[PDB]
């Protein structure tokens, strides 16, 4: 791991957990993404989540 | 509505 200074390192630590958190918090209010699983049957509007 | 349906969930 010498290559990169230590500090870069953790900065992309808190990089991926923040656009990680940022990704739940967008998919958490989107229109299209809640999939009612098996639509094969699409006898009802069963909402579902994803993300 | 919505917030509140897409936030408590």
């Amino acid at each position: 791991l010498n290559p990169l200074s230590p500090d870069i390192w953790m900065y992309v630590l808190l990089a991926c957990l923040g656009v990680s958190c940022v990704l739940f918090v967008i998919a958490r209010f989107s229109p299209y993404e809640w999939y009612n699983p098996h639509p094969c049957n699409p006898d009802s509007d069963v909402v579902e989540n994803n993300f | 509505s919505a917030m509140v349906e897409e936030l408590r969930m």
